[PDB]
């Protein structure tokens, strides 16, 4: 069950940093929206600076350091 | 790379260029080559912990005990000149040339 | 100047740590495990020479997964776009990305 | 007034703590420290009054002259002196650092350690008893119940 | 984060125990106040001066010996191993090497000061 | 005693109980009255971030019963 | 067998410590190669589940995997209970 | 850029290789390398690398403690140098300062190849894992497999501590 | 909330040094025939806040020879160490919680070494270097033994937590199962607190007042206190490590009394020891420390080692 509310989790996460990154770039001439940095086309996993990029830093500091931090 | 990996190179610079050039005390560049072994240390370990390499965690064990075999083997040199000319200076060590 | 003692005996003396995805204790995969099985793969038994070349696709796959210089460029033009496009106030950031989403487990 | 008050309450209360807490020097010269260590001894136990013995001069708060000051001694007993942090007191214990004592005609016998440092209390007898030292020393916590400084600071 | 804030609330209680400690009292500070002590008398020497080690062999044996105790102290973890065979020989393997290199240096004077 | 050594060992002991009630205490204050969480490992630390984001309190320590699932 | 005896009895009057230690030594080195509990041990850690079990697909052709947690085959922990 | 904690502690680690690559005197030398280890087992730490933190400083410790002693046995003169005894030490001590502070702004404000490549920042939380699994720490399990992958390692570490008993032995020996 | 958790802690651990003083000194004066202060305050109640107050209104004094950097730097480090090396303490529960909480005293007592040291080479005094050197080969002689001492205690916890010692031991006290270690232990916290028969850094009759013989007034006491949270401290471990408590979790203050009362009886215990026996000569420490208790320590690390696996009685959490 937490294996798939995680992946429900992550699919959310990139799906809302895709359509706000497409309401964004759109100003600029040659940017493909969505565009991969991989050649391959299989399932890469997410680097938390990419589904975190766009967030408030509390989230960024408490998905960082959250576990670490905790004693 | 990251800021972290940069300051930890120069770091290594530093240390590595502060052994090179000496000044009189023979100790001092003993504590430039612990340094630089600390130095190793903290760079290796940020990279194997970056990529999760779980066999390689051990590798920096193994960097400290040769460490510490080098740090022993230069403090007993250390102590044979100071034995002899009864001070640790690199200038006394000029009896043979090139 | 290399002896291979090891493969001529069958001893696995170094082997066992040379590589990311080679038999980790509890099967903990290497953060990198796909794209470095693929790049040893492809270049397996094909020579040096020919897989510098051959294997450069897996290969810079295997090195961006590794430093990931591609992805935090990718990123940093988004953010920058992004704070360009608030400073003159034309983008109004949606409320799931200051703090005021709905959580799901 | 409000700051005379303040001012004499706060008095107290440093001489009080100075007084129960007194650390004399371990030194001792001449036969006049065998009765002092027998106030040290169990039946008289200083200890119970706050006194402590401590050797160093920076950790010290009393020094007690007990014994005979030859003149090769006095530049090493004013130099533990001058060594002591303020405040400091001084006991002069016995004839012989009182005023020399059997030794007062001697060449090489200071005439009473008071010639070489400020003494705040005068010890009589050679040897006191260990309860004769012990009236001393409550009497020069008593003279430290009377000091004020800080009304004679205010005062200013 | 609370580790870091522990260590800075001590470290500031310590500093402000000193501040207190300086700036309360009265000073009254004098050359012959502030001079080294011996007991009385001025000293001969400097304090800087060499202070000979009659025990520096056993110093560079406390340098290898306590790299050994970063080797043993993984053991806990090791217990917990499919294959206790192999890790149990290395565990006494590394023990045994251990008291060797202090029977050697036991036999050999090492451990006797120089006088 | 040898029993007017007493007070001062009382007066130690008294002092001495004050950190491990107090830690209990705020422990116990802070947390719902339900001994605070240990997390040591990352499994757990997962659960306690699981838990605050369905409390919608965004506190771990309140807890969503039979109740939450109509 | 004589010499060696009063070699012993000579340690144990001079150097209690390092008889002491030896002994312990050569027990600890010695015993667990005579231990039937060993491979308990070594039972009881492979019997720890750290990571998910991986089902298996069915092709058929396997009676000795179970299709259910409960179902009799696979391995059995009963030994461990009776420890 | 959340709270800088590692670039600050990263810096304080270039501080103290600068304050004793300068060489002042072994006995502030020595403290300067005790720094160092403090923040470079707290940049471990940060890392999720706990133990080997813990453990580099504790050798550290051990180590230094050797080396203040050998200090004051072999390594004294009448007035001991501080950073600011002297122009060498001072002129070495700045420039060290002063090209830490270059290449930080070098590398802050621009995205510039120094040496090696290039580096933008964004602070080292953009690179982490976000993985979700286990009850055992990652770094406890590789490190305790020293005793059943690396046997061969276990075999040339506890030879060498040997033969680095020995050869000590040797060489003080004298003659 | 934190900030008053960590206030709670480090309050109370002062005033209970401050009151172990007068304890020592009514122990040993008891132990001798006599009484110890009953003075100044109902049964020398007051005595320890006298002292205080008379040593933080006393002159503080720079010794004209001395650094001046390291010569103020080395109180504050002790007494910041000393308070620190409380956070991890479980009882029952710790104020910071670590999974290597034994490992993080180690580093930090071996940390604390360079208070005497530093304090000793800026006093610029020979008494002071005396002392110096002293610590030196002091903790050369007991560091190797004591951490190989605690892992083969630790081999039957199964971690570095301190929180575990209290369920490994819910049926028995782990000296019952190591009852040699525990006196190898308990001399080696004798050695590494430098107090009687190893106070060889203070030397007060060999050495005056030893590493802190320059020292005066407040600083002076900062030295005093650190080293007494530390008695205190070491015994507090002790008794954890070694007479486990039985922790109720509905009724934590069970376990708090209990743990108290044990710690308080080691440190009266170090008290009677110091008040019985005479000094070590400093190389007889080290002769001590490494011809008997090192080889004793191999050999029941070995025998710890094999045990668990003999009798298949490895503990959990890997
Ligand atoms: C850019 C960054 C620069 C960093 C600066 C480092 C901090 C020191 C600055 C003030 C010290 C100088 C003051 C002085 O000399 O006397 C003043 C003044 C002058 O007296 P004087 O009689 O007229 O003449 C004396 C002579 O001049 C002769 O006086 P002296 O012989 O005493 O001079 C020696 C002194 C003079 O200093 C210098 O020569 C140059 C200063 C540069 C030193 C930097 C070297 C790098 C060392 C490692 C990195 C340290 C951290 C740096 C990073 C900072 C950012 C966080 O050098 C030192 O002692 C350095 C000690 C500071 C290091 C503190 C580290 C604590 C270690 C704890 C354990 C670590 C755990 C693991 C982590 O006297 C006083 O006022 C009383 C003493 C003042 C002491 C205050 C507290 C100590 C210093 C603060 C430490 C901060 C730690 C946090
Ligand atoms: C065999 O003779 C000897 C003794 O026996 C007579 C001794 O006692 C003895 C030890 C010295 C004693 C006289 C003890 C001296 C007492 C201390 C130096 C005073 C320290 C007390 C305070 C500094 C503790 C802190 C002060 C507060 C009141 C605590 C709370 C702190 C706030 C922040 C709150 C020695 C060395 C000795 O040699
Ligand atoms: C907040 C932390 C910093 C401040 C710490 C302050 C600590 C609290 C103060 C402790 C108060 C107790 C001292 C008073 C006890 C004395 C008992 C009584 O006997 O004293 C008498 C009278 O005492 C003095 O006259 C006055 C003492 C107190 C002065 C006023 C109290 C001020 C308290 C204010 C505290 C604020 C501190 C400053 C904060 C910045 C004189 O008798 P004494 O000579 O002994 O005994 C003779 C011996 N015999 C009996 C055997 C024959
Ligand atoms: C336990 C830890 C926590 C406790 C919490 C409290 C911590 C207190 C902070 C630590 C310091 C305590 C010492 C208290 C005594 C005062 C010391 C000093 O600050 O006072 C004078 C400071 O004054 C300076 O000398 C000059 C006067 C003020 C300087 C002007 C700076 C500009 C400030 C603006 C003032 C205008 C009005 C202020 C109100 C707005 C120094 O005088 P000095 O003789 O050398 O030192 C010896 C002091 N004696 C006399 C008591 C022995
Ligand atoms: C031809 C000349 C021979 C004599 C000269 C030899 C010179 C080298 C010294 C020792 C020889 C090295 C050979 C041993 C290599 C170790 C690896 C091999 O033996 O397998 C190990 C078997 O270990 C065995 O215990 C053998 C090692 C026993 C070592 C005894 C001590 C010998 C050292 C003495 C010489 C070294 C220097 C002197 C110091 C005393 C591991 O087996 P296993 O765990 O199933 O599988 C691991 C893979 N997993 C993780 C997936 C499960
Ligand atoms: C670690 C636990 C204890 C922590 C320390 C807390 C101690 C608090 C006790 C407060 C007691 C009051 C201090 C009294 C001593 C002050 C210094 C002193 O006595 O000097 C006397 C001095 C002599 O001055 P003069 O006569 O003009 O010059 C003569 C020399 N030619 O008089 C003064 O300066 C008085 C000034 C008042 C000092 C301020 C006291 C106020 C209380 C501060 C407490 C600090 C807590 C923070
Ligand atoms: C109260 C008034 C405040 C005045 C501030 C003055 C601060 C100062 O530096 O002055 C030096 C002052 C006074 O000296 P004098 O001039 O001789 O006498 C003054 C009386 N007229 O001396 C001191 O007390 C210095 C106090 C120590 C500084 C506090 C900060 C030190 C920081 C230490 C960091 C390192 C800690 C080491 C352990 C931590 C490691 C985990
Ligand atoms: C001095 C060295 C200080 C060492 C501090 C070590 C603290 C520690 O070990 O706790 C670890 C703790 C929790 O880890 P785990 O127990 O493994 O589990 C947590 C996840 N559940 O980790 C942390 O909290 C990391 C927090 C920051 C790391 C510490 C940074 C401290 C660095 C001190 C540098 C000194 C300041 C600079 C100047 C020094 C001298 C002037
Ligand atoms: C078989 C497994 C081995 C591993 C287990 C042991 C673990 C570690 C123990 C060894 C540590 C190092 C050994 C140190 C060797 C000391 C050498 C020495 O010099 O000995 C003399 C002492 O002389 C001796 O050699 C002592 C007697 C001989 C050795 C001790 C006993 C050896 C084995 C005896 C028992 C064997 C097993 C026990 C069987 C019990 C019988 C029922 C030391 O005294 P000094 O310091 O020189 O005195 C100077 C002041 N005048
Ligand atoms: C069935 C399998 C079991 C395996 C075997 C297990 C049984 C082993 C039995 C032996 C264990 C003995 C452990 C003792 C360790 C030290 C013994 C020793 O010899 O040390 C003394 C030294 O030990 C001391 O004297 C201590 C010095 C300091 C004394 C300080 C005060 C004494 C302590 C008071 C009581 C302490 C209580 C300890 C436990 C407290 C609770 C934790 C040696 O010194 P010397 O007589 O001079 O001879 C050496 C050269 N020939
Ligand atoms: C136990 O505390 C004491 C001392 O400290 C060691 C002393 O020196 C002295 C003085 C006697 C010696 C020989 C100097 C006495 C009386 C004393 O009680
Ligand atoms: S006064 Fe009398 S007892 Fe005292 S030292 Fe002089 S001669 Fe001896």
């Amino acid at each position: 069950l937490f294996q798939a509310e995680k992946d429900r989790r992550v699919l959310q996460m990139l799906r809302e940093n895709l359509e706000e990154e497409a309401i964004i770039m759109k100003d600029v001439p040659d940017w493909k929206v969505g565009e991969s940095v991989f050649h391959t086309t299989r399932w890469v996993t997410p680097m938390m600076g990419e589904l975190y990029g766009l967030r408030t830093n509390e989230e960024i500091l408490s998905a960082t350091y959250g576990f670490i931090w905790y004693t | 790379m990251p800021l972290v990996y940069m300051n930890i190179i120069m770091a290594f610079a530093i240390a590595l260029a502060g052994l090179l050039m000496y000044r009189s005390h023979l100790m001092s560049s003993l504590l430039c080559l612990e340094g630089m072994m600390l130095s190793l240390f903290i760079m290796s370990t940020l990279i194997i912990l970056n990529t999760h390499f779980t066999l390689a965690n051990m590798m920096p064990i193994i960097l400290l005990v040769f460490a510490a075999c080098e740090a022993a083997l230069g403090l007993s040199l250390l102590v044979m000149v100071s034995n002899t000319y009864g001070t640790d200076y690199v200038q006394n060590l000029n009896l043979l040339q090139c | 100047p290399f002896f291979d003692v090891q493969k001529r005996l069958g001893l696995d003396l170094d082997r066992w740590m040379t590589i990311q995805s080679a038999e980790q204790p509890h099967k903990i995969p290497g953060r990198c495990h796909a794209f470095e099985k693929e790049w040893i793969e492809c270049a397996h038994g094909i020579g040096g020479i020919r897989a510098e070349k051959e294997c450069k696709i897996e290969f810079d796959d295997f090195v961006e997964c590794l430093l990931r210089q591609k992805t935090m460029k990718r990123l940093s033009a988004i953010k920058r776009q992004r704070d360009k496009l608030i400073k003159e106030g034309k983008y109004t950031p949606p409320p799931h990305h200051l703090g005021k989403e709905d959580p799901r487990p | 007034s409000r700051g005379e008050y303040v001012v004499a309450k706060l008095d107290d209360l440093v001489n009080w703590a100075r007084r129960s807490s007194l650390w004399p020097m371990t030194f001792g010269l001449a036969c006049c420290a065998v009765e002092m260590m027998h106030m040290a001894a169990p039946r008289y136990d200083m200890d119970r009054f706050g006194v402590v013995f401590r050797a160093s001069p920076r950790q010290s708060d009393v020094m007690i002259v007990a014994g005979t000051l030859t003149n090769k001694m006095a530049p090493a007993l004013r130099k533990v002196y001058d060594q002591m942090p303020e405040p400091r007191y001084v006991v002069s214990m016995g004839s012989c650092a009182n005023g020399g004592g059997y030794y007062h005609y001697s060449y090489s016998v200071v005439r009473g350690c008071d010639r070489i440092v400020p003494v705040d209390i005068y010890v009589p007898g050679c040897p006191p008893t260990a309860e004769a030292l012990l009236y001393g020393i409550l009497q020069l916590q008593r003279k430290i119940k009377r000091e004020k400084r800080l009304r004679i600071w205010y005062r200013r | 984060m609370n580790i870091m804030l522990t260590l800075l609330t001590n470290v500031t209680l310590a500093s402000l125990l000193v501040l207190i400690a300086f700036w309360l009292p009265q000073l009254n500070a004098y050359s012959e106040k502030t001079s080294p002590y011996e007991c009385g008398f001025d000293p001969m020497g400097s304090a800087r001066l060499p202070f000979s080690m009659k025990f520096f062999l056993v110093a560079i044996t406390f340098l290898l010996f306590d790299l050994e105790i970063a080797l043993l102290l993984p053991l806990p973890w090791a217990s917990q191993t499919n294959n206790l065979k192999t890790m149990l020989t290395m565990a006494l393997f590394l023990l045994i090497l251990l008291a060797a290199s202090l029977a050697y240096e036991w036999t050999q004077k090492g451990l006797e000061w120089a006088e | 005693m040898w029993f007017e050594i007493l007070p001062g060992i009382a007066v130690m002991a008294a002092c001495l109980f004050i950190p491990g009630m107090a830690t209990a205490h705020i422990h116990k204050f802070t947390n719902g009255g339900k001994e605070k969480r240990v997390a040591h490992f990352s499994y757990q630390w997962n659960l306690m971030e699981r838990d605050r984001r369905i409390s919608g309190v965004n506190r771990y320590h309140v807890t969503k019963g039979l109740e939450n699932i109509d | 067998a004589g010499r060696i005896a009063s070699f012993l009895k000579n340690a144990w009057a001079k150097e209690p410590v390092l008889v002491a230690s030896f002994a312990i030594g050569g027990l600890a080195i010695i015993l667990p190669s005579l231990s039937p509990y060993t491979n308990y041990a070594i039972r009881i850690n492979r019997a720890t589940p750290y990571n998910y079990p991986v089902p298996l697909r069915d092709d058929g052709n396997m009676p000795d995997v179970p299709s259910h947690p409960q179902d009799p085959q696979g391995p059995s922990l009963e030994w461990l209970k009776n420890l | 850029m959340t709270m800088y904690i590692a670039f600050i502690l990263s810096t304080i680690f270039v501080i103290g290789f600068v304050g004793f690559s300068s060489k002042p005197s072994p006995i502030y030398g020595g403290l300067g390398l005790i720094v160092s280890g403090g923040v470079g087992c707290g940049i471990v730490l940060n890392f999720g690398g706990s133990f080997l933190g813990l453990m580099v400083f504790l050798i550290y410790l051990g180590g230094m403690l050797v080396v203040f002693g050998y200090t004051t046995a072999m390594a004294t003169e009448m007035y001991p140098e501080v950073w600011v005894s002297n122009k060498t030490v001072f002129g070495a001590f700045v420039s060290g300062l002063m090209m830490e502070f270059c290449m930080v702004y070098y590398a802050l404000k621009e995205e510039e190849v120094e040496i090696i490549f290039k580096f933008n920042g964004l602070g080292d939380w953009v690179i982490y894992d976000t993985g979700d699994s286990g009850f055992f720490s990652e770094e406890a399990m590789g490190i305790a497999a020293l005793y059943s992958y690396g046997t061969w390692l276990v075999i040339v570490t506890g030879w060498s501590l040997l033969i680095g008993v020995v050869v000590i032995m040797e060489i003080t020996r004298g003659n | 909330m934190f900030m008053i958790n960590i206030l709670s802690l480090i309050i109370p651990i002062l005033l209970a040094v401050a009151f172990l003083t007068l304890v020592e000194r009514k122990v040993l004066g008891y132990m001798q025939l006599r009484k110890g202060p009953n003075v100044v305050g109902p049964y020398g109640l007051l005595q320890p806040i006298a002292d205080a107050l008379k040593l933080f209104t006393k002159e503080p004094l720079r010794p004209a020879t001395s650094s001046i950097s390291m010569f103020i730097i080395a109180p504050i480090l002790a007494l910041s160490l000393a308070l620190t090396m409380w956070v991890p303490l479980p009882m029952p529960y710790p104020l910071i919680n670590m999974n290597l909480g034994v490992l993080f005293m180690l580093a930090m007592s071996s940390l604390a070494v360079y208070s005497i040291l530093w304090s000793g080479w800026a006093s610029n005094s020979k008494y002071a270097l005396i002392g110096a050197l002293r610590a030196v080969a002091q903790t050369i002689s007991y560091e190797v033994t004591l951490a190989i001492i605690l892992l083969s205690v630790l081999l039957m916890n199964g971690s570095y937590t301190l929180s575990t010692l209290i369920t490994t031991q819910e049926h028995i006290w782990m000296i019952f199962t190591s009852w040699p270690l525990a006196m190898m232990w308990f001399i080696s916290t004798l050695a590494e607190t430098n107090r009687a028969p190893f106070d060889l850094t203070e030397g007060e009759s060999e050495l005056v007042s030893g590493f802190n013989v320059e020292y005066a007034a407040g600083p002076f006491a900062m030295f005093f206190m650190a080293e007494y949270a530390n008695i205190i401290m070491m015994n507090a471990f002790t008794a954890i490590l070694f007479l486990g408590a039985s922790h109720d979790p509905h009724t934590p203050e069970l376990y708090t009394i209990n743990f108290v009362l044990k710690t308080l009886a080691l440190t009266i215990t170090f008290l009677w020891i110091r008040a019985s026996y005479p000094r070590f000569r400093y190389d007889q420490l080290m002769h001590l420390l490494w011809k008997s208790f090192l080889p004793l320590t191999l050999a029941l690390c070995m025998w710890h080692i094999s045990l668990p696996i003999m009798t298949a009685s490895i503990p959990p959490q890997s």
